[PDB]
């Protein structure tokens, strides 16, 4: 019965700011509201139990507080490692969640193309692999084109996460070519727009050199 | 302190059974101050506490609503561990499964409800798809800062898990998100930035690690 709704889904904010998550309960009579935190790719980590009890290992910057049906979770002074989603719970019910998101100075990426193996071409498939390091924030156009012609409809994008010290993003673009059509062309480029960027930036190689 | 640690597979075929075990170090699972659960994640569903099983001179199991008439959670006690089974599964149980205490932190001496501690979680995959490990190919640093890495291509399920010289080198590492092709397999990379200067006297080697299959693969990864 007991439900947990809990505001913003999410949120931006700098480095040092105060950060307030909301939990709202309904059909319950229990103050015993816990929080998690959530980085990428762990188990969820008890962050406040009892709606303002700190976790073991929990810095003093969290603080939890509870009034009625409402129960606030409050970070005093942003850092980049509190990227993170935080979830509340009470009994067996779980909030949605809040994704807490570092807004910081904007950076350009750095780009690097990468040509397919020797030993990939003889597999009969080529991937061509264009990196963009390190950069903020996430809005990023990556452009494929071989011997000058834009390419669609043959490439996947994969982003990380936002990093836990230094706050940005970095993106791959794979291009996917059977050997015969990545044999048939010489130029292989890879332009990026970023709003850190006075212009496009394009790397590119040549089959063979 | 507590450590949980999870293992079972991460593929079962749709109709068929999940079956995954939480072996427990630091704490008994007949502790009178303990609660073992099971709970899963998903994108969509996010959080979900699925059941329970604890020890108060008898056992008791407890199960949410929705799993109910398919879900057993036994403790076994030479072992020290309790275990999750799922029967008639559907794409609707693809997921990660976590195992956590409950029931051991007290607020006034009464033990609280919160998931104190966590194991590391199993991807579970419900799929007809045969497993199929990955192929690693080198992404070469070309010619003050070099980009390398490794492209590992063509597996199924996931997950899989990379580090570099076996762990000694972190910094810099960037492991991207799986994405699944056309095919239906799945393909990552993982990258890492070192000085230029590394090349000629460093050794950078990806290690990658796909426990569906049993692959662990290590790949030289060297300047052309």
């Amino acid at each position: 019965d007991i439900q947990m709704t809990q505001s913003p889904s999410s949120l931006s904010a700098s480095v040092g700011d105060r950060v307030t998550i909301t939990c709202r309960t309904s059909q319950s009579l229990s103050s015993y509201t816990h929080w998690y935190q959530q980085k990428p790719g762990k188990a969820p980590k008890l962050l406040i139990y009892a709606a303002s009890s700190r976790g073991s290992g929990v810095p003093s910057r969290f603080s939890g507080s509870g009034s009625g049906t409402d129960f606030t979770l409050t970070i005093s002074s942003l850092q980049p490692e509190d990227f993170a989603t935080y979830y509340c719970q009470q009994s067996r019910t779980f909030g949605q969640g809040t994704k807490v998101e570092i807004k910081r100075t904007v950076a350009a990426p750095s780009v690097f193309i990468f040509p397919p193996s020797d030993e990939q071409l003889k597999s009969g498939t080529a991937s061509v692999v264009c990196l963009l390091n390190n950069f903020y924030p996430r809005e990023a156009k990556v452009q494929w084109k071989v011997d000058n012609a834009l390419q669609s409809g043959n490439s996947q994008e994969s982003v990380t996460e936002q990093d836990s010290k230094d706050s940005t993003y970095s993106l791959s673009s794979t291009l996917t070519l059977s050997k015969a059509d990545y044999e048939k062309h010489k130029v292989y480029a890879c332009e990026v727009t970023h709003q850190g960027l006075s212009s496009p930036v394009t790397k590119s190689f040549n089959r063979g050199e | 302190q507590v450590q949980l640690q999870q293992s079972g597979p991460g593929l079962v075929k749709p109709s068929q059974t999940l079956s995954l075990t939480c072996a427990i170090s630091g704490d008994s699972v007949s502790s009178y101050n303990a609660v073992w659960n099971w709970i899963r994640q998903s994108p969509s569903r996010g959080l979900e506490w699925l059941g329970r099983t604890y020890y108060r001179s008898g056992w008791y199991n407890d199960y949410a609503e929705s799993v109910k008439s398919r879900i057993t959670i036994n403790p076994d006690t030479s072992k020290n561990q309790f275990s999750l089974q799922l029967n008639s599964v559907t794409p609707e149980d693809t997921a990660v499964y976590y195992c956590a205490r409950s029931g051991h932190i007290t607020v006034f001496g009464v033990n609280v409800d919160a998931f104190d501690m966590w194991g590391q979680g199993t991807m579970v995959t419900v799929s007809s798809a045969s497993t199929k490990g990955p192929s690693v190919f080198p992404l070469a640093p070309s010619s003050g800062t070099a980009a390398l890495g490794c492209l590992v291509k063509d597996y199924f399920p996931e997950p899989v898990t990379v580090s570099w010289n076996s762990g000694a080198l972190t910094s810099g590492v960037h492991t991207f998100p799986a994405v699944l092709q056309s095919s239906g397999l799945y393909s990552l990379s993982s990258v890492v930035t070192v000085p230029s200067s590394s090349l000629g006297t460093q050794t950078y080697i990806c290690n990658v690690n796909h426990k569906p299959s049993n692959t662990k693969v290590d790949k030289k990864v060297e300047p052309k």
